[PDB]
């Protein structure tokens, strides 16, 4: 339920996904990240829990070329680096 | 499942 402020590179990704706010909950941040991956079709077409984020700004933040939605720790580690707790 | 379904499962956990 805590409010967070994304750092600029993360906020840019959320903005592409349609976010107009500057303060979010963690769940809302995760929501817009999924929206971004979906709109850009970064998920693997055959095994859709795999996300291929290499060569995309999201991969620069996550620091991995791909991840599994079922092994979300790279996402959470990125959030710790990119969220200011308010 | 679809990506939307997998992400919704993850989202619920946050």
């Amino acid at each position: 339920g805590t409010q967070v402020h994304p750092r600029a590179p993360l906020l840019q990704i959320l903005k592409v996904a349609g976010a107009q706010e500057e303060v979010f909950t963690v769940k809302e941040v995760m929501h817009y990240l999924g929206q971004y991956i979906m709109m850009k079709q970064l998920y693997d077409k055959q095994r859709q829990h795999i996300v291929h984020c290499h060569d995309d700004p999201l991969g620069e933040l996550l620091e991995v070329g791909s991840f599994s939605v079922k092994n979300p720790s790279p996402l959470y580690e990125m959030l710790k680096r990119n969220l200011v707790i308010l | 499942l679809t990506f939307x379904e997998y992400w919704a499962q993850l989202l619920s956990a946050a």
